[PDB]
Order: C-alpha cells, then sequence, then structure tokens
RNA sequence: UGGAAGUCGGAAUCCGCUAAGGACUGUGUAACAACUCACCUGCCGAAUGUACUAGCCCUGAAAAUGGAUGGCGCUCAAGCGU
C-alpha cells in the first residue's frame, strides 16, 4: 500500500512520472561534457 | 527619542534620558541643575541631571513641542561674563558671580524658581512653573493663528516674545502670560526672534528674507533689514547689544551694526 | 513540434481480464465487468509484455502525447474499480431540525433511491435516484453517515455529488446554518 | 445576538465540513478563472479588468525588486523644519509659452 | 505525591504577579497571598526587572525560584537608575556594560548554552546585549561580536 | 453569454468606400507627419549599432572566436 | 475566597471609590463563591469592615 | 459594523447592573438568570463589552 | 508552453543553499579528519532524528556530520587516490541512505556502550509496523486520545477538529467540545487508529503525533569506525548486516 | 482655533489607530478626571436632555 | 498592552547548533499550545527554471427594422507566409 498522503484525497491516483515529451533523446554523460564545452566557451 | 549627558574631558556618557515617545527637538540646563526636554510626542518633561531621573512629565500639548525657553538662558549662556568686561581672578568667586547672576535672574519673590515658557504646533503655548505650581500651567497663551516657532523671555524676565508661522510675534506678559500687543509687518511665517540685552528690543527674522527690528515699549517696527536674498534660518543678537548675526538659504552670514 | 513516438504502460492484476476492439475498453474482474468507449482518443493499444498494456501515439502533437496519460488513469480506475471497488462515505449534520435519509432499492429499475426529509425543517421530500451499479447504506458503526459503493468511480461519486448538491441551504448566511449532507472519507472497499 | 455572535458560534460550532478543501479547489482554480476573464471579457469590464491587472502586475514586479534588494532630506533644513512637509524645489526675457493657437472672431 | 512545575513570568518588588495565578492554582489548594509573598521575596533582588520564577508544587505548598535568563541578567548589569514603572514609560536600555561582566553573564547561562565553548556563550550573549540595546565597552555588541570572531578580542576557556 | 441561443446584430465585415478613402488618406497621413517627426527628432543615435553577436548554440562559436583571435593576431603582425 | 486573583482590601476600596457613582441608586453587595469559603470563616476585622 | 452589533440597552426600564473585578462570577451570575450567552472562563477580562 | 504552473516567490529571509554550502560541508569534513583518531559512521533509518541535537551537546568533545550522504563520501574520498587519510575510501561502504559521521578522541568501547545505553521513545513514521492497537473510545474526545485516563486528561482543543475530520475521524462540535458521535459516549463505536502488526501510513503517524502517542523509539545504530593511528576499518554487528554501496 | 482642530485631531491620532482592526487606542478622551466630577456631569447631562427633549416636544 | 510568548502594534533583527531552520510565511489562541511556510535531509530519476523577442489566435467597448469577406459556404481550408 501507500505510505504518503495524495493532497486532493485521490488516494486511488497511481504514482505518476514527470511529463516529459523528449525524454532519451540525448545522454547523460554527453550533457556533461557538452557543459564543460558550453562553460569554457562562455 | 533621547538626551544623552557626556562628560566633555572624557567623551564619555554619564547619563541617558529615555521616556519620550517622540524625538526631543529642544532641551535646555537650568541653573537649578534641571534638563528640560521637549518633544515631537507632544510632551514636556523635568528630568534631575545630577541622578538622570524623571522629575515632571506635562502632557498638555496638543501637538508637537517645537521650543521651549528657560526664564534665565540669556545669564545661563554668558555665566559669568558681563558689561564689566573684567572677569574674576579665580575660579570659585567666578562660579560664585555666576550663581549671582543667575539667582538675580531668577528670583520670584524673593525665591529662586526658573519658569518655562513651550510653544507648540497646536498654534498655543504653555508657561509652566514646576517649583511652585508642580504639573499645574501658570497660563496658557493664546492667539496665535498658525504654529508658534520660537518663543524667548526677555533678559529683565518681564516680557516674552512668541514668533508663529502667521506672519507674526506676539508679546506677552512672563507672570501671568497675558497677551500685550502683536508685531505685525512680516508677510511670510516668521523664524526667529532674538532680545536685546535691555530688553526694549526683539529682533526676528523670517521667511519672507528680511530681518526686523521692533520697539516693544512703543509696540513699533523700530527698524527693517532687508539684504538677504533667500529665507532667514538663524538670528543671534550679540550680548553686548554691538552686533546681529543672520544667515540662511542664501549661504552668506550677515552682520548688523547700527 | 511533433513527437515521432509516445508510449504509456497499464499494468494489469492477474485476476483481471480485459479486452479492447475499436478503442472499446472492456475490464472484467471478481467484482463485475466496466466498459468504456475511448473512440474519440486517437490511440494504438497493444499487448507489449504478459500483464502490461502498451498505448501509443504517433506523429502527435503535445496535447496527443498528453492525453494519453488520462488513458492511463482512465484505464487504471477501471482496473482500481473491477478488483478493489470504490466507496464514499458521506456525513449528514444538524443543528435543530434532524435529516431523515430513507434509502431503498425500486424494483422495475434496479437503482437505489435516497429520500430526504425534514431538511431545515421543510416539509418537501428531497429525492434523488442513484446511478446502476451503485449501492447505498446507511451505516451502523457511526452516526448520521451514509456508503456509497459500487466499481465506476464515476458513478459513485457523481451520486455523492448529487446527494450533496441536492441539500442546499438558501438565501441563508451560511457561516451560522451549517447544515447540509457533505462527502467525509473516499477510498477503496477492500 | 449581541457583539462578536458569528465568531461566538465559529467557535462553538465549527465551520461546514467541506469549507476548507472547498475554498482550497476555488484558490486552484483562481489561475484558470483569471486566464478565462483575460481572454474573455468584453467591452468597458475588459479594459478596466486589463488596467488593473496591469497595475497589480506592476506592484508584484516592486514588492519582489525590493525582496531581491533587502540585503544592501535633500536640501539643508533646520532641526525645526525637519520632519516636516517641506516642498521638493525642483538676457533674453522671454516667457514660458511664447506662442499658442490663435484664435479667430468668429469662435 | 505529584510534583507541578509552573513556570511564569514576574517583576520584581511586587505581589501581583500572583494575580493571573490565583484562576489556576486555586484548585490547587495553594495560598494567592502566601505565593505572591513567596514570589515578592524571591524576587526582590531583581526589582522592576521582568523575570522569570518556576514554581514547584507538592503536598499544596508551594517553592519558589528564580530562573536566570540572559535578558534579565544584562539589563540587572547595566545598572540603571531606579524609577516607577507606572509614570516611566517607553525607556531604552542605552548604557554601557563591560565584556568582563558579558563573559561572566555568559558563565551564569552556561547552564542553558548548547554552544560548545564560552567564546559561543558570550556570543549569544553579545547578541542578546545587541537586542536590549545597550553598548559594550562604549561600542556596539555586534562590532564586539564581529571582533571576537576574527580573533582581535580572546574569550578566556571556561 | 448567452449568444448561441440568442445570438446578436452581425459585425459586417463588408467595407465601405467612404471608409476605405479615409483610412487610406489618413495613412498617408500619418506616414508623412512620421517621415517629419524622424527629421525632426531630437533623440540621440549611436552611429554604429549593438551588434547582437553569436549565439550561443551555434556549435562551432569557440572554433570561430578560435579564428577572430587568429586574423586579429595576423592583422596585428602584418600591421 | 480571594481567588479572582485581587484582594478582598482591592475589593473594598473600589466599591468605596465608585460609591459616589452609587448615589439615587440601590446597590446589592452579592459575596459570590460561597461553595468556596463561607463568610463566617473570613477573619472579624474584614467582616467588620464588610458590615 | 460595530454599531450593528450592539447590544440594545434601554435607558429608561427595570434593569439590573452587574458590577466588580474579573473572575468573581459576573458573567456566571448573567447566565444563570437570563438567557444572553455571555462567555465564562477562568482568566480576567473574557467578557470585553457589555452585554 | 503558455499554460503553466505560477511559481510563487517567496517573500521570506531565507535563500536557497547551492554549490557554497556544498563547498563548506567538504571544507568542514577535510579540516575535522586530521584532528581526531576515530570516525564512526552511525546510522538512523525510518526516524525522526530531532534527538540528534542532545547527542551533539552530550558529546561535546566529538564532531558530529549530518549532510548530504555523497556530499559527505565525496569529502571523504571513495577511491584510494582521491582519499584524504589513508584506508578512509573503505569506510565509505557504509555511506548509503541516512547516515553519519563522528569524529572522536574517546576510545570505541565508551562510544558503542553510549549507544547501547542511550534509549528515547519517539513518535512513529510511515512504514513502521504498529506494536500495539490504539483506539479512540467513543464520547468526548480528549488530548491524549485516552492513553491517560480521562479524569486526569484534558479535552483536546476545538481548533483540532477540522484536522481530525481531514484525517478521518467523524468527529463533531457539540457546545465548543470536540466529540466522537455524542456526548454521552453513544450512537457510535470508537475509532480505531491503528491495528497491531499493521504497518503504519502517515496519516495514521499524524494521528498518533496529534494525540502525542509513541510508539516506535529512537536508537542510534554503529556500523564501523577507521581509526587513523592503523589507518584500518573495524566493522560492527549494525554494519555487517546493512547492505553496503 | 475651530477651523483646525479638526485636522489637528486627525494628525494627532489617525483613523486607523482610532478604531478598525489595526487600532491602538486604550485610553479614551475624558471631560471628568473624578468619580465626583462624573456624577456631577451625568446629572447635568441628564437635566440637559430632558431638556432638549421638551423643547423638541413643544416644537 | 487588561492580555500580546515569531504571527494586534513600534523599533531592532544577533549568536549558537548546524545538514538546516526568519528574533518568522500564513492558519490559530484571551494569552499559550497546535498546525503551516521559508530552509535542510532521505526516497525517486534527467532534464529543467526565469525573463524577454517573433509569428498566428482571444480580449483590447457596443446600441437600436432582418443581412452580409458579393453570396453560398470553407477548418492537414475554399484562412495565413513563401
Ligand atoms: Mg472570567
Amino acid at each position: 500500500k501507500n505510505l504518503g498522503m495524495r493532497k486532493n484525497g485521490q488516494v486511488w491516483l497511481p504514482a505518476k512520472k514527470a511529463f516529459r515529451p523528449t525524454k532519451g533523446l540525448t545522454s547523460w554523460e554527453l550533457r556533461v561534457k557538452k557543459r564543460q564545452e558550453q562553460a569554457a566557451m562562455k | 527619542c533621547t538626551v544623552r549627558i557626556w562628560l566633555v574631558n572624557t567623551g564619555r556618557t554619564e547619563h541617558v534620558l529615555s521616556g519620550h515617545k517622540g524625538s526631543v527637538s529642544c532641551v535646555k540646563w537650568g541653573g537649578t541643575d534641571l534638563i528640560y526636554t521637549g518633544s515631537h510626542d507632544r510632551s514636556v518633561r523635568v528630568w534631575d541631571a545630577v541622578k538622570g531621573t524623571l522629575v515632571h512629565n506635562f502632557t498638555a500639548h496638543g501637538h508637537w513641542v517645537n521650543h521651549i525657553a528657560l526664564s534665565s538662558d540669556h545669564v545661563l549662556r554668558t555665566a559669568y561674563h558681563d558689561h564689566t568686561k573684567e572677569v574674576p581672578g579665580t575660579e570659585e568667586e567666578r562660579r560664585a558671580k555666576a550663581k549671582e547672576r543667575f539667582e538675580k535672574a531668577a528670583k520670584i519673590k524673593g525665591k529662586v524658581a526658573e519658569r518655562l515658557v513651550s510653544a507648540s504646533d497646536d498654534f498655543t503655548m504653555y508657561l509652566w512653573d514646576p517649583t511652585n505650581n508642580g504639573s499645574k500651567p501658570v497660563a496658557r497663551l493664546l492667539g496665535h493663528q498658525n504654529k508658534v516657532n520660537h518663543v524667548q523671555f526677555s533678559p529683565d524676565g518681564t516680557l516674552i516674545a512668541s514668533a508663529g508661522w502667521d506672519n507674526s510675534t506676539k508679546l506677552w506678559n512672563a507672570r501671568d502670560g497675558k497677551f500685550i500687543k502683536n508685531l505685525r509687518g512680516h508677510v511670510a511665517p516668521v523664524y526667529q526672534c532674538a532680545w536685546s540685552a535691555d530688553s526694549r528690543l526683539v529682533v526676528t527674522g523670517s521667511k519672507d528674507c528680511t530681518l526686523k527690528v521692533w520697539n516693544v515699549r512703543t509696540g513699533k517696527l523700530a527698524m527693517d533689514l532687508p539684504g538677504h536674498e533667500d529665507e532667514v534660518y538663524a538670528v543671534d543678537w550679540a550680548a553686548d547689544g554691538e552686533l546681529v548675526a543672520s544667515g540662511g538659504k542664501d549661504k552668506a552670514v550677515r552682520t548688523w551694526r547700527n | 513540434m511533433r513527437y515521432i513516438h509516445s508510449e504509456e504502460t497499464i499494468p494489469v492484476p492477474e485476476n483481471v481480464k480485459v479486452s479492447i476492439k475499436s478503442r472499446l475498453v472492456t475490464v472484467e474482474g471478481p467484482r463485475g465487468k466496466l466498459q468504456k468507449d475511448l473512440s474519440h482518443i486517437a490511440v494504438n493499444f497493444s499487448v507489449v509484455k504478459k500483464g502490461v498494456i502498451g498505448l501509443e501515439i504517433h506523429h502527435g502533437s503535445r496535447k496527443d502525447v498528453a492525453a494519453l496519460r488520462t488513458v492511463r488513469t482512465i484505464i487504471n480506475n477501471m482496473i482500481i474499480g473491477v478488483t478493489k471497488g470504490f466507496k464514499y462515505k458521506m456525513r449528514y449534520v444538524y443543528a435543530h431540525f434532524p435529516i431523515n435519509v430513507n434509502v431503498e432499492k425500486n424494483a422495475e429499475t434496479g437503482c437505489y433511491e435516497v429520500e430526504i426529509r425534514n431538511f431545515i425543517g421543510e416539509k418537501i421530500v428531497r429525492k434523488v435516484v442513484m446511478a446502476p451499479g451503485v449501492e447505498v447504506e446507511i451505516s451502523k458503526a457511526q452516526k448520521d453517515e451514509l456508503i456509497l459503493s459500487g466499481n465506476s468511480l464515476e458513478a459513485v461519486s457523481q451520486s455523492a455529488a448529487d446527494i450533496q448538491q441536492i441539500c442546499k441551504v438558501r438565501n441563508k448566511d451560511i457561516r451560522k446554518f451549517l447544515d447540509g449532507i457533505y462527502v467525509s472519507e473516499k477510498g477503496n472497499i477492500v | 445576538p449581541q457583539n462578536e455572535y458569528i465568531e461566538r458560534h465559529r467557535k462553538l460550532h465549527g465551520r461546514r465540513l467541506d469549507a476548507e478543501e472547498r475554498a482550497r479547489k476555488k484558490a486552484a482554480r483562481e489561475g484558470h478563472k483569471n486566464s478565462e476573464n483575460a481572454q474573455n471579457l468584453r467591452g468597458l469590464r475588459a479594459k478596466l479588468y486589463a488596467k488593473q491587472r496591469h497595475a497589480q502586475k506592476i506592484q508584484m514586479r516592486k514588492a519582489i525588486k525590493q525582496h531581491e534588494e533587502r540585503n544592501v532630506p535633500s536640501d539643508p533644513i533646520p532641526s525645526y523644519l525637519l520632519d516636516r512637509a517641506n516642498p521638493t524645489t525642483a538676457a533674453r526675457f522671454s516667457v514660458p509659452i511664447p506662442k499658442v493657437r490663435g484664435i479667430s472672431e468668429e469662435e | 505525591n505529584e510534583i507541578k512545575i509552573i513556570h511564569l513570568r514576574a517583576t520584581g518588588g511586587e505581589v501581583g504577579a500572583s494575580s493571573a495565578l490565583a484562576p489556576k492554582i486555586g484548585p490547587l489548594g495553594l495560598s494567592p497571598k502566601k505565593v505572591g509573598e513567596d514570589i515578592a521575596k524571591a524576587t526582590a533582588d531583581w526589582k522592576g526587572l521582568r523575570v522569570t520564577v518556576r514554581l514547584t508544587i507538592q503536598n499544596r505548598q508551594a517553592q519558589v525560584s528564580v530562573v536566570p535568563t540572559a535578558s534579565a541578567l544584562i539589563i540587572r548589569a547595566l545598572k540603571e537608575p531606579p524609577r516607577d514603572r507606572k509614570k516611566e514609560k517607553n525607556i531604552k536600555h542605552n548604557k554601557s556594560v563591560s565584556l568582563d561582566e558579558i563573559i561572566e553573564i555568559a558563565r551564569t547561562m552556561r547552564f542553558k548554552s548548547f554552544s560548545k565553548d564560552l567564546k559561543g556563550g558570550v556570543k549569544e550573549i553579545l547578541g542578546t546585549a545587541f537586542s536590549v540595546g545597550c553598548q559594550v565597552d562604549g561600542k556596539s555588541p555586534k562590532a564586539i561580536s564581529d571582533a571576537i570572531e576574527a580573533g582581535e578580542i580572546d574569550i578566556p576557556d571556561e | 453569454a448567452g449568444t448561441i441561443n440568442k445570438p446578436k446584430k452581425p459585425t459586417s465585415k463588408r467595407k465601405t468606400t467612404r471608409l476605405r478613402a479615409k483610412i487610406s488618406k489618413r495613412a498617408a497621413e500619418k506616414k508623412r507627419k512620421e517621415r517629419k517627426l524622424a527629421r525632426k527628432n531630437p533623440e540621440w543615435r549611436s552611429k554604429l549599432k549593438k551588434d547582437p553577436g553569436i549565439p550561443n548554440l551555434f556549435p562551432y562559436k569557440e572554433r570561430l572566436l578560435q579564428q577572430i583571435e587568429e586574423e586579429r593576431i595576423r592583422r596585428k603582425e602584418e600591421l | 475566597s480571594e481567588q479572582c486573583g485581587f484582594s478582598l482590601k482591592a475589593q473594598i476600596n473600589l466599591f468605596k471609590s465608585i460609591k459616589p457613582l452609587f448615589a439615587n441608586k440601590m446597590v446589592f453587595i452579592v459575596l459570590n463563591k460561597m461553595d468556596i469559603k463561607k463568610f463566617e470563616e473570613l477573619d472579624p476585622e474584614m467582616q467588620q469592615e464588610i458590615n | 459594523q460595530h454599531l450593528a452589533r450592539l447590544p440594545d440597552i434601554n435607558p429608561t426600564t427595570r434593569t439590573l447592573l452587574v458590577a466588580g473585578f474579573p473572575n468573581v462570577g459576573k458573567s456566571s451570575f448573567v447566565r444563570s438568570v437570563t438567557r444572553a450567552d455571555t462567555p465564562v472562563e477562568p482568566y480576567a477580562f473574557t467578557t470585553k463589552s457589555l452585554f | 508552453p503558455k499554460s503553466k504552473r505560477a511559481r510563487v516567490y517567496h517573500l521570506t529571509q531565507v535563500n536557497k543553499k547551492g554549490r557554497e554550502a556544498k563547498e563548506r560541508l567538504f571544507s568542514n569534513i577535510r579540516e575535522t579528519i586530521p584532528k581526531y583518531q576515530h570516525c564512526f559512521v552511525f546510522s538512523v533509518d525510518n526516524m525522526r532524528n530531532n534527538y540528534l541535537k542532545d547527542v551533539r551537546h552530550e558529546l561535546n568533545d566529538c564532531r558530529i556530520f549530518f549532510g548530504k550522504t555523497k556530499l559527505m563520501a565525496r569529502a571523504l574520498g571513495t577511491t584510494p587516490e582521491e582519499e584524504q587519510a589513508d584506508g578512509l575510501h573503505r569506510l565509505t561502504r557504509y555511506l548509503t541512505g541516512t547516515v553519519g559521521l563522528l569524529f572522536t578522541n574517546r576510545d570505541p568501547a565508551d562510544i558503542e556502550s553510549y549507544f547501547s545505553n542511550l534509549s528515547q521513545v519517539d513518535f512513529a513514521r510511515a512504514g513502521t509496523v504498529a506494536p500495539r492497537t490504539v483506539t479512540v473510545p467513543p464520547g468526548i474526545v480528549y488530548s491524549t486520545g485516552g492513553e491517560v485516563p480521562p479524569e486526569h486528561d484534558v479535552p483536546v482543543s476545538h481548533t483540532l477538529e477540522p484536522e481530525l475530520r481531514r484525517l478521518g475521524m467523524p468527529v463533531r462540535m457539540i457546545k465548543g467540545k470536540v466529540c466522537l458521535g455524542d456526548e454521552k459516549g453513544e450512537a457510535s463505536e470508537g475509532y480505531t487508529i491503528c491495528k497491531e502488526g499493521e504497518v503504519l501510513d502517515s496519516r495514521q503517524t499524524r494521528l498518533l503525533k496529534l494525540f502525542s502517542i509513541c510508539l516506535s523509539e529512537f536508537k542510534v545504530s554503529l556500523l564501523g569506525y577507521w581509526s587513523s593511528a592503523s589507518g584500518e576499518v573495524t566493522e560492527l554487528e549494525a554494519g555487517k548486516t546493512r547492505p553496503k554501496r | 482655533l475651530k477651523k483646525h482642530q479638526a485636522k489637528m485631531t486627525i494628525e494627532r491620532e489617525p483613523f486607523s489607530e482610532t478604531f478598525g482592526p489595526k487600532a491602538q487606542r486604550k485610553r479614551p478622551k475624558l471631560s471628568f478626571n473624578t468619580v465626583d466630577e462624573l456624577a456631577g456631569y451625568s446629572e447635568q447631562s441628564l437635566d440637559s436632555y430632558h431638556a432638549r427633549l421638551e423643547e423638541k416636544k413643544l416644537l
């Protein structure tokens, strides 16, 4: 069973995930490398 | 809302007088070692300067207390200096001369009693004798049609001069507070007034950029002093009566002689 | 921007039979069956795994992608309704006039009927007809409580809202007159 | 009834049972309601609403700027003129308005 | 046979501190005038100062003690002239107190302080004195606290 | 509003010749007026406008800056 | 019983202070809370002042 | 609003006026003899207006 | 995206910490490393942890860190190349979840005896198994909910009645009193907050905290300690069984 | 003086500090200082009120 | 201040423990209590937040016989840009 409280009382509602329609296009490591390049160029 | 007492030789605070709810706008120190304060909380307080404790609290004014004056201010400002132009040799006899002058100026009915006049924004003034009357005012001085800015006793203690924002300087009997005469002729609010040493003359500096010297026994305008090109803020008469200093918004000191 | 592919997944418990044909979802469990026509939303249904239902949208806008979340929650609510059920507990409170609540089951229609009398001393008899599949019981554990139970969350909550809205205090100060019937608890039957 | 009778009733009997959740839901719908008012009101009512909301945004931005800058008289006047309401106070003998619109005799 | 602990705020040298206490100690069986006299006797050291008073109740007699607080200790150490509280209102604590008796107040308040060291206790007392509004060594207690933190002023250990 | 069940008088999108001519005349007059105000404009204007620069999301901005340094050093050496 | 938080001496003093307002009226001093302390339990001097 | 919530006191009718210090039972007496809903509480100045 | 949630600007004094707090934690841990002989790792799992202030006050000669797990692990050094002292990277395997560091100069036996003898009854958090059945009796609801008898108990405040209704108690207001059913204890049964053996949820634990009922215990479990003199990590009983990363 | 009494009172103490949710007024303004003065003022006020009622009844 | 404990007011607004917590963001109390927010930690898991600019769309003021993109009608246009 769930252990937390939902604010609107609809306890049957599932644990929703974030709405990210562009999820999975880029990786975390590549984004870290692009962060480093971006900071250096700036 | 505080009055601090400083020791001049050390630069240290000895007493802090607090209890006012508004800004203390005027402070005087009498010859009986009492400190008189007037404040914007509509009150006039008398404090014991030796102990730093409140003695009297007068709450009769209906607005800001702008200025207070003592009956012995002229002699307390100059101490032992007088018309002889000679100072006594030693400090003890100098202090004796200063105390003698203060007592001679402050005797009422043979008893030393300082008289305190307070001028307020409620268009009025109050006259107090804390030694003889306690918290009861001697009189309420009425007649100004606007706020009373400055008030001063004469050096002989018989007259009181008041300057108002109703373009007028008024004269009052210093014993019962009765109105005597109105010195009319300024056309903008009168900011300051100052007595001559012989109590014949009062000089008033106003917002209309002028000084006016008034003969108080005749009740007339003796002299008119133009020359300031802006508002006059501060006016003083020398204790020997030789010169009058004026200063204001025109940034230049002006000195006036006969 | 048009997204090439968007995917949602619905897990299905072992005691549930789900049949989807032409976007008409039929969900069957221990407590009965529920049916919902979802042909107003462009979605592709599939069986991506044993016990997982997949929802696809191809070449859809952001709004079309976001509608899949609503479809997911609706089907999950159908599954929860046929497995555990839905239950709304309502409490009626009064100051001076006791609220008289009678619950009957109509024979020819099969639906429950709730009659409310003496609401703030009124002589009228309020009657609310429940949605089909909703059972109403006057509680015995607590005081002045109704329990509305069923498989359809939509039907149960709408019947509760109908009971709540038929007893409105009118032209009186609502700070002073607190009389009414209110939803107190929401949950599952099991 | 006398004095704070609604407060006494509030203390003795509480609210309606749905008041807190109901007000929470209304305050939650307030954003959608503001957008619907911005896109749906007509005429002078819409103009006054837009002007009021513009003013609200201006004071909100000022308050946020002051809370950002939390962690960081003009002319000389005497002491008796201090704390009063004082004015701010800011050859060719040409008048400030040298030319105006002429008025014909027929007008 | 239980102990009842009651905390209150009292001014030293008055009886009327038990005016608000008498509603609740009445059912407890205590004498309001007796506990008021006990409070006045215990707070005769702290005349004119708002202090915290603890009453312990056992077998329907009260034992009265004064719990030291930093604000009361600082105001007492200021050595202000005596005054009548009904006529001298809106006072300000603008006198000066020395750093040595500030350290003494910190040593007194070590039993309440959660700080690891007397330097931290002294800085807490300096912050309390800053809230009171007095001066330390003729300067601002915030300035002495900053000097202690930067290392110009040293605090003895324990 | 009850617009769907009880619509009001329609607002005509059909223009009139007089209104079209008046609008065209007033537009031409406003154009001439703003030309005159631009001629008599007292506002300060920069001799060179502030250039926006290179966008940050451009992938080759850093190598372009490397180039820009190379031509400035080359021009300094040549001059 | 003095559980109100004020002394009975102060109660008599307040009554004597507001007595000039009580002219042309009728005055009844009601001693409440006899379930706590009776009038006879009070010492004779205070009873004498009340009388 | 305060005038709208003010009680109606007829100054020329038969009237009992209950006075004293706080916490002496004034509101308890008024509750026991009338139907007015004046609060009764053990702290001083529970009643802050005329009832 | 024009349709979006309006982000609330908080008009309060305290701002977000950022990277400065992380670097400050790094510097504090790296400066407290050379000053002590032992570094214990302790765990307080599914606990309120407000008694760590009392633990810090009682162990005034020790230094306690209770920051982020990954930040403390990176401060200590997770590999032998980046470790601050010899063998500290063996200690970082215990740093999972809710952990704390204890730098001490005392012998380890005193620390183990202190944390074995330290016992404090605490309010249970969600997920804890309820040790007993708690039932509020019918009638007038009191402050403790029936733990202390009502002749010594005080009636619960009338401001808690909407909160009790929100937490699921069918309480009502009768003449300024909060009552469960009827004032005479009729027409309703008692309200069972929790049953014995039932895993507590947050609503039930909130009800227990409002009624001041404690069903758990605050315990600090030592997993293992690193000694600088031998440069080595000794594991304890809790760290033997706890999972490691 | 009565030309400026109203603005003088408003400057001395504003409307918001006198009555309302943020009022700080605690002592009232009274025309009497003692209990005897209050009794005399009350009986004179009652006499004046009755006299005015008789005048309005006659009118 | 009758009472005022962060939360009727006025002015200051520091220190400790800190992982972090305002001499307090709101609810609440006669005053307390209690709750809540700022802030922090644990779970989770990968992209987000804010402000501006440019397009298209809505509002950005309307009276009075029944009517007008010329009319039907048109919605991946039979609308708009190239
Ligand atoms: Mg009472």
